[PDB]
């Protein structure tokens, strides 16, 4: 997954593209009990297949002019035992799993402990895996404004403006 | 032997003019300079400093007194 | 609106002028050239000093405004290039010295390339100003981007040595020994080692240990250079002793002893010196001292000597 | 795809995929459901629910770093493929394994 | 050797001064040869040699050669502790501003000018030009300009125009001012000018511009010029063990600022166009920003790590600084550290300490009786010997610490007990044994805790230990006079056990001839430990003062009662052994024994009440069985009954009658009454359902389960543990607050079901976390506490005032709450008080009300006596003995120089924990209410003006005084009076809580303080923990310690200065010397952390709260601390001005007024 998301490169204004054909995991060289001794991390090389091909100049239809395909050494990625360890420099560790908020849309306005007379402020967050957060929220006076990366507050229709939407089919939506 | 001091607070009170004059005491007797004026019964210093000043035997005005008086008779 | 970022404000100051036009460089070196010819001349213009050139030379073989105009157009190449710096200064921005300070070093390497910048070559202004960017930020990295400063010639070994490791990492696969970089590099294997051995960064004393909380590392050194109270101790018990023991000496024997060595006064005396004191021949004090020595040595009289070893 | 799965069931919407982008119609209906909820029938979603809170496991975040070092390889790769080449490189030295 | 500490700015002069050369190049080591580099960061020519008087180079290598500087290299030979004290500098090339006094908020440059940080930040980065004197023509001094205006204006303009950019335009500017005109010119303006604001803003700028001139600081001291260096040591390179190293962040900091320096030195040789130069010196300004204070510009800089480095301003602030880690609290030598087991066989003042411990704890007092016995020849040999462990040198060790207090500690010390000496007995082990009496004291349990045992060295730390902090002479509260070494739970049971008695007992009925023939009756088995039997039995009495007069007599009583009395000592009465004896009753007789008797008869009997309890309670066999938790036999009729009343009501809502949330609210409280009809059946079947007969049908007595007898003598347990145990365990709130309304019906005896257990969790874990996080605040109350009282001292013996306040039991809804016994115990009377109808003095002035006194006021039922407070107190610096009272912790009065303040805030802040809090600490820090009550400004009759939107103006008018005084009150503020109508002082228009501002204002300093001791006592009494108003009314006092001069007068004061109360006090007692006056105050009311940070030592307030904004206060004011403080002389080691230093402090004050 992460190879096909990223590994796949194409240089910029050059059309040279450097392309990912599979992996493997060496054998280690330690084994567990060798790695707890001397200590070492127990690991398995990793040794991608990579293929280099170059465009021949202006040939936007695709045709290259070469193809290098050679192996290649990527790190030593830690190997987990048979009872879910890891010896990292001798010494077994454990990874434990992680709790965390999941991504999508929540709401969650606040219980009135803003203000006086206790107003409900409903807002809504955008959380990715990968990227900035995107939260709108509302204000006393009854306004909506949009916030990027918990920074300063904005007006929410700027976002909207900034989609290519006139006030008309703003209100039209709305 | 020690366990309370009840009597040497009770003999010059304010329970922090106690600790230093009975201090005062105790270093006399620890420096080869003096001597104790009770029986020692194996105590250390301090504990036979609070028993003299129980006693009624080492008083502040006791000890300048007798500072006073050394310091005289140093002339000699 | 407003910011803090100095770099944010360096952007902004500099972007104004616009980057150049073809030719204008040309034209940018005409005017400087016309202004050091402008001081050439008051300079060549004055009598005196054409007759202290003349006196310079039989010792070798035995313009405020061309000063003016040569300060612009170098204001104005220097700023018309301010660009070129952050390209190719913002490829070593995370090389332990901070971005701005390579901007500017490499500032100082772009007033020196427009210093030596040759028009006549007929050469873009870019491609010869690289190489002095370059060398300005890459010798700026060298010189003040460590604690323990290393040495330039130092630094390139160690540059070769990580670029040669780097390249045996993927040609063997796991990782080369010192012993391989003897026949991949040309050194005797006992320098790299010493390369290897050359110390990294320093750790930072506030480093938070595992807890986190309020382990740092400051909290686990000691003073090193610190007398144990009772080495202190000790030493005071020995004066006091060798006093005790000196003293059971002879009057002539005991100051022998005490001037032979620093005892409890200056320097140690030489056996001429304390012949030049008892006036009396070297030989003289050396058997003196022989003898105190040996009687010190008897038992019953060194026995708590012995014990304070 | 788990946080395009729950955007699309906290919109009500009945595709379970999609993409990881976000777009003009996401944001808008993120806008429509929170005025929505400031007005009409709409509940605070509970964010200790266990629904909402998600279990990352040791092979995840290990492919989550694994991954980060992949990208700040190929902003290398990137640099240096900047000028390309015939048949003075190879795919072995375009690629540093000390980052990853 | 120094009597105060002076701070001020400094001038580049002055920081020359310091320095021992200029650090030029950012080198440090030599990378080959570790040695210091010539002129870097670690130089020995500058800072020193880096070996004892051993020169760098190595020319000179003896103490011969001492005080040569060498040729080779310029180094010094000299000792190596001078690299700690050796200074350098660094001259900087362009000026930047110090970050404190450009970043303060207020900007000490900002407000000095009039200008606003906004402009000064936009000069100082570079971005806009400020005209400096430029001219008096077009362009004014304090204008800016931008790029465009100075441009305009340079062809328009090239002379007598001044306009700089960076620090030197506002280094210029700030040496271009001249001090007194300015504060003339703008005491013009404030003496004609009407508005609050721009009145405000002109007296806090007239403050800091007369601070600055009257002290010799220099404005254009806060433009740094020349940047000083600390010392190498303070900084250090050390190696770590492979080759690394570790540094300390101001070394990289100190680098960066060369760094810079010596680049901008380098561009101004090279005339580098201003652009370069401009950017050179904002990073520069940066660098030294960074190094300072490595915040206050946006984004602090990180090291190799992305952490960011600590500044020289972060070595100082915070918990983790110097002030708090190094100089208010250290580690120590001499000290250990182990776990914390019972040994019940120990004394009061006694302790098991591991002879491993105790011989390494005194290895120098080891080493001494080695040599001195002749045991060793030398020290080192004795070393041998220790590290040998000889036979030898376990008796030396056992001479050594035959009298040798140590000190105990137990990690959190809430208050004083938590540290207490006790005498050492060896034992062969590795657990500290702690008498059971004091664990109570420490909050110590048996589960794993541990304890720290510290040696006191000198004979003066000895003595105190022995004399103060022994564990006999700590047997009553601080807090409250109640004995804190009672017996706690297994004493409790085994005396509770043995007094109680049986109806048919063995041997009941026969006549004793004393406690020993019951105790030989009941060891021999011929009698049981309660039968009820007659005793001869001799009471003694001590009517009058020695003697006492012996009563003999036939008690009808128990066996064990008898054998109890022979631990008693002689002049206490019977009847304290002749009921069942539980918790309440022991402590009761130990109290009633320390009262009569004494100090030495109270540890004695609470040590034999300690083995006479334990013993006992061993022989009773008392245990715990399934059996003895026993269920009512209704509890099954009971909820069956509870829950055909919900589907009657759940029916009923079904209906349409009620609505759902009447419904559950009806559905809880049937459920509450079936839980309280389940309880009280589960008592009645387990306190005395016990039948048996003796000689006859049939009797009742007190039930013997186990459960029971813990639950009843006070030993462990209470009814509502118990109720958990057999009955259901009632119903469980959500940790929202809801309560559930399904109720846990099941006991723990039986078992929970898997919801309800769920159900359970739900609250225990909200318990776990809640006292998780309440330690932490309450534990920072404790700490402002005792930073505001920290220098209060009894320093006087009477202070003569008349002046006291009037204690009256307090009543709410017709019950007593505290009777006025407890309240008046121990506190010295004011006035005379006399019987209610005026008869006679019942008790005279001055006299301290002692358990006497108070008897007979409770005999003559006096409601209301006027005692002695510490608020109304007329000492100056401190309080007289005669306004605090009893000394709670002894029963005499308080001593001079006893530490009051200390003992009140840690007397208020050890019980928050039980704890409401939130309360306290709002009372303490005076917070103003929400919607607090508009009382009564004046006296007089009130009407109605303007009621437009600016709401109702009401006017208060006296009958002869002037009525400008109008509030502007709300209209949804219910007004309690009429429009027309008369109102009283500091009565009540609006209603609403009464903020403690106004309560001081108008009704005075009695009142506030009433106030705040009836709230915060209400908030203890209803959580059950006891505490003397003293501490309060000390808290209290410390909060009432500023004054505002409402009319300087004839005085040397200001209007709105708020001058320290005591100043004034002195002010008006000398100008009644003099004729002229005319000076009088308003108190005002500060909270305790505005009180504290808020007081005349810089260091005091510098070490506990914000340091950056009090240093830079002191230093711009240039403040002079006398210490005169507990906390000022705790930092720099000096006996502290309170307990057996006191005398010291007051023997070097006759010293100095000399
Ligand atoms: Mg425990
Ligand atoms: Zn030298
Ligand atoms: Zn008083």
């Amino acid at each position: 997954a992460a190879f096909r998301s990223v590994f796949p490169i194409q240089s910029y204004s050059g059309n040279s593209e450097l392309q990912y054909v599979s992996y493997r995991l060496g054998e280690p060289v330690f084994d567990v009990q060798e790695c707890q001794i001397r200590g070492v991390t127990y690991s398995a090389p990793l040794r991608v297949k990579l293929r280099l091909v170059i465009y021949e100049r202006e040939a936007p239809e695709g045709t290259v002019k070469d193809i290098k395909e050679q192996e290649v050494y990527m790190g030593e990625i830690p190997l987990m035992t048979d009872n879910g360890t890891f010896v990292i420099n001798g010494t077994e560790r454990v990874i434990v799993s992680q709790l965390h908020r999941s991504p999508g849309v929540f709401f969650d306005s606040d219980k009135g402990k803003t203000h006086s007379s206790g107003k409900v402020l409903y807002n809504a967050r955008i959380i990715p895996y990968r990227g900035s957060w995107l939260d709108f929220e509302f204000d006393p006076k009854d306004n909506l404004f949009v916030r990027i990366d918990r920074r300063r507050k904005l007006p929410a229709t700027i976002i909207l403006r900034a989609l290519n939407y006139t006030t008309e089919q703003i209100l039209d939506l709305f | 032997a020690r366990v309370t001091v009840q009597d040497a607070v009770e003999k010059i009170g304010n329970r922090f003019d106690l600790v230093l004059v009975a201090a005062r005491r105790a270093r006399q007797m620890q420096v080869g300079g003096k001597d104790p004026l009770v029986p020692e019964e194996n105590d250390k210093t301090t504990v036979i400093a609070l028993r003299e000043i129980e006693e009624g035997l080492i008083n502040n005005q006791i000890l300048d007194v007798r500072e006073r008086q050394e310091q005289q008779e140093q002339e000699a | 609106g407003r910011t803090t970022d100095p770099v944010r404000m360096y952007m902004r100051e500099m972007g104004t002028v616009e980057l150049l036009t073809r030719e204008g460089e040309i034209d940018i070196a005409k005017r400087i050239e016309d202004g050091i010819n402008q001081v050439q001349c008051s300079v060549a213009e004055y009598p005196e000093a054409i007759t202290y050139l003349l006196e310079q030379y039989d010792r070798v073989e035995a313009m405020s405004i061309g000063e003016a105009k040569a300060r612009r157009a170098k204001k104005e190449m220097v700023e018309a290039n301010l660009r070129l710096v952050i390209s190719i200064a913002k490829k070593y921005t995370n090389r332990g010295l901070q971005f701005l300070d390579l901007i500017q070093e490499g500032n100082i390497g772009l007033m020196k390339a427009v210093d030596k910048f040759e028009y006549r070559r007929g050469y873009k202004f870019s491609t010869y100003a690289t190489w002095w960017i370059r060398q300005a930020i890459t010798r700026s990295i060298a010189d003040q981007a460590r604690t323990i400063r290393i040495p330039v010639h130092m630094i390139e070994t160690i540059n070769k040595l990580n670029r040669i490791s780097r390249q045996m990492l993927q040609e063997m696969g796991r990782e080369p020994t010192p012993e391989e970089l003897a026949e991949r590099m040309l050194m005797p294997e006992d320098k790299i080692r010493k390369v290897l051995k050359i110390a990294k960064e320093p750790i930072s004393m506030e480093t938070p240990i595992g807890d986190d909380e309020d382990s740092h590392l400051g909290d686990f050194i000691e003073d090193t250079t610190l007398e144990l109270p009772l080495d202190s101790a000790t030493t005071e018990s020995l004066r006091a002793a060798t006093h005790d023991v000196l003293a059971g000496l002879t009057a002539r024997e005991a100051k022998v002893l005490r001037m032979r060595f620093g005892i409890d006064m200056n320097t140690d005396y030489t056996l001429e010196e304390v012949g030049k004191q008892f006036d009396v021949t070297r030989e003289r004090i050396r058997q003196i001292e022989a003898k105190a020595l040996r009687k010190l040595r008897h038992p019953s009289r060194s026995e708590v000597l012995r014990s304070f070893l | 795809a788990v946080g395009r799965m729950k955007f699309n069931r906290s919109l009500l919407r009945e595709e379970i995929e999609g993409s990881g982008i976000l777009s003009k119609d996401d944001i808008i209906d993120v806008m429509k459901k929170l005025i929505d909820i400031r007005n009409g029938k709409g509940e605070v979603d509970d964010i200790d629910h266990l629904g909402n809170r998600r279990i990352r496991s040791v092979g995840e975040m290990a492919e989550n770093q694994f991954r980060v070092g992949l990208v700040r390889v190929e902003r290398a790769v990137k640099e240096r493929l900047s000028l390309g080449d015939l048949d003075t490189l190879m795919p072995q030295d375009m690629i540093n394994a000390k980052p990853i | 050797e120094f009597d105060a500490i002076k701070i001020a700015l400094a001038s580049p002069d002055m920081i020359r001064s310091w320095s021992f050369g200029e650090v030029k190049k950012p080198e440090t080591i030599n990378y080959r040869t570790f040695k210091p580099e010539r002129d870097g960061l670690f130089c020995a020519r500058i800072f020193g040699p880096v070996k004892d008087y051993e020169c760098l180079c190595g020319k000179y290598k003896r103490l011969k050669h001492r005080g040569v500087i060498c040729e080779k290299c310029g180094v010094e030979v000299t000792q190596t502790k001078v690299r700690r004290e050796r200074m350098g500098h660094i001259e900087l090339a362009s000026p930047t501003a110090h970050i404190w006094f450009l970043k303060s908020l207020p900007s000490r440059i900002g407000l000095l000018l009039d200008m606003p940080l906004r402009d000064i930040e936009r000069v100082l980065y570079f971005e806009s030009y400020v005209v400096i004197e430029g001219g008096m023509t077009n362009l004014e001094r304090q204008q800016i300009l931008t790029e465009e205006q100075y441009l305009d204006a340079l062809e328009e303009f090239g002379d007598e125009f001044d306009a700089k950019m960076g620090a030197e335009a506002i280094q210029a500017l700030l040496k271009s001012m001249d001090l007194e005109q300015e504060c003339e010119q703008l005491r013009e303006e404030l003496n004609e000018t009407n508005s609050e604001t721009k009145r405000k803003k002109l007296t806090k700028r007239i403050k800091l511009l007369e601070a600055f001139v009257q002290s010799g600081n220099k404005p254009e001291w806060m433009i740094l010029t020349v940047l000083p260096v600390l010392p190498p040591d303070l900084r250090p390179l050390v190696p770590l063990d492979g080759g690394r190293f570790a540094t300390s962040d101001l070394n990289d900091l100190y680098r960066r600022v060369i760094n810079r320096n010596n680049r901008l030195k380098r561009l101004l040789d090279l005339a580098a166009p201003d652009i370069i130069v401009r950017n050179e010196k904002r990073m520069l300004q940066e660098a030294v920003d960074a190094l300072l204070d490595n915040g206050r510009r946006g984004r602090a800089i990180t090291g190799s790590n992305k952490r960011p480095l600590k500044s020289l301003a972060d070595m100082i602030k915070g918990k983790q600084g110097r002030f708090r880690q190094n100089l208010l609290g250290k580690r120590v030598d001499y000290s250990g550290r182990s776990v914390i087991t019972v040994g019940p066989y120990l004394r009061l003042h006694q302790c098991g300490l591991p002879k491993k411990m105790a011989l390494e704890l005194f290895k120098p007092f080891i080493y001494g009786k080695l040599e001195l016995r002749g045991l060793a020849t030398t020290i080192k040999a004795a070393k041998k010997m220790v590290e040998r462990e000889e036979a030898v040198v376990w008796d030396i060790l056992d001479e050594v610490i035959r009298e040798h207090p140590v000190l105990l500690n137990r990690a959190p010390t809430l208050h004083r007990l938590g540290i207490q000496a006790f005498e050492p007995v060896l034992i062969e082990g590795k657990a500290i044994q702690l008498h059971p009496l004091v664990c109570a004291a420490y909050n110590a349990d048996f589960d794993g805790d541990q304890m720290a045992v510290h040696v006191p060295l000198t004979l003066e730390a000895q003595l105190e230990a022995r004399a103060l902090m022994m564990s006999t002479n700590n047997i009553l509260s601080p807090a409250n006079g109640e004995p804190i070494i009672v017996p706690s739970q297994d004493v409790v049971l085994g005396l509770y056990y043995m007094t109680r008695d049986c109806v048919n007992a063995k041997g009941e009925g026969m006549v004793l001839t004393g406690p020993k023939e019951a105790e030989r009756l009941y060891r021999s088995g011929l009698a049981s430990l309660h039968a009820r039997v007659k005793v001869r039995i001799t009471e003694y009495e001590k009517d009058a003062n020695g003697e006492l007069v012996a009563k003999t007599s036939l008690k009808d009583t128990t066996v064990g009662r008898a054998i109890l009395w022979m631990i008693v000592p002689k002049g206490l009465p019977y009847s304290i052994v002749n009921q069942a004896l539980g918790k309440k009753a022991i402590s009761k007789m130990l109290n009633t024994c320390y009262r009569i008797l004494g100090l030495k008869p109270t540890v004695i009997f609470a040590d034999q009440i300690m083995y006479t309890g334990f013993a006992y309670a061993a022989r009773s066999g008392a245990s715990v069985g399934i059996d003895d938790m026993v269920i009512p036999e209704k509890k099954h009729e009971i909820i069956s009954e509870a829950e055909a009343e919900v589907a009657e009501i759940q029916e009923q809502f079904q209906s349409g009658l009620v609505t759902a949330g009447e419904r559950y609210n009806k559905v809880i409280d049937i459920w509450a009454a079936a839980n309280d009809r389940v309880s009280k059946a589960m008592m009645d079947n387990l306190q005395t359902e016990t039948v048996i007969n003796r000689d006859g049908q049939e009797e009742k007595q007190v039930s013997f389960n186990s459960i029971y007898m813990m639950a009843d003598s006070g030993a462990r347990g209470s009814a509502a543990q118990i109720r958990q145990l057999a009955g259901m365990r009632g119903l469980m709130a959500k940790p929202d607050g809801s309560i559930i309304e399904t109720p846990i019906t099941a006991n723990f005896r039986e078992g929970l079901n898997v919801l309800q257990y769920f159900i359970s969790t739900h609250g225990a874990r909200k318990g776990l976390a809640d006292t998780a996080l309440k330690t932490a605040n309450s534990g920072y109350l404790t700490r402002r506490l005792v930073d505001v009282a920290q220098d209060l001292v009894v320093t006087e013996d009477d202070c003569g005032t008349h002046e006291g306040i009037m204690m009256t039991p307090v009543i709410e809804g017709g019950d007593v709450k505290e009777p006025l016994r407890d309240r008046v115990l121990g506190r010295v009377t004011a006035e005379d008080v006399l019987k209610p109808g005026t008869a006679d003095i019942l008790v005279p002035r001055n006299t301290l009300l002692h358990e006497q006194w108070c008897d007979l006021l409770e005999e003559n039922s006096v409601d209301a006596v006027k005692v002695r407070s510490v608020v109304s107190c007329d000492t100056d610096f401190g309080v007289c003995a005669h306004c605090y009272g009893r000394d709670l912790a002894r029963g005499h009065i308080i001593n001079k120089g006893e530490a009051i303040g200390v003992i009140a805030a840690q007397s208020i802040g050890e019980p928050g924990t039980q704890l409401g809090l939130p309360r306290v600490a709002d009372l303490f820090e005076a917070r103003r209410p929400k919607e607090p009550a508009i009382l009564a400004e004046i006296s007089g009759i009130v009407s109605f003006g303007k009621e437009t939107k600016g709401k109702r103006r009401l006017v208060i008018t006296p009958v002869d005084g002037s009525d400008p005084y109008e509030e502007m009150i709300p209209k949804w503020r219910q007004l309690n009076v009429f429009e027309g109508e008369r109102v009283e002082r500091g009565d009540v228009i609006s209603d609403g809580p009464e903020a403690p501002h106004d309560i001081l204002r108008l009704r005075g300093v009695h009142a506030v303080t009433r106030y705040i001791v009836n709230e915060v006592q209400d908030v203890y009494r209803l959580q059950g923990v006891k505490i003397n108003d003293k501490h309060i009314e000390v808290i209290v006092r410390q909060m009432l310690r500023k004054a505002t001069i409402v009319n300087a007068g004839s005085s040397d004061f200001l209007e709105g200065e708020q001058v320290e109360y005591s100043r004034v006090k002195i002010a008006n007692r000398e100008l009644e010397a003099n004729g002229k006056v005319g000076a009088t105050y308003s108190r005002d009311l500060l909270g305790i952390t505005k009180a504290s940070l808020a007081t005349e030592s810089f260091i005091s307030a510098a070490s506990f709260q914000e340091t950056t904004r009090v240093l830079t206060e002191a230093a711009v004011a240039g403040k002079r601390d006398e210490l005169r403080g507990l906390k000022e002389n705790v930092i720099v080691g000096r006996l502290i001005p309170a307990g057996t230093g006191y005398a010291y402090h007051q023997d070097r004050m006759r010293r100095r007024a000399a």
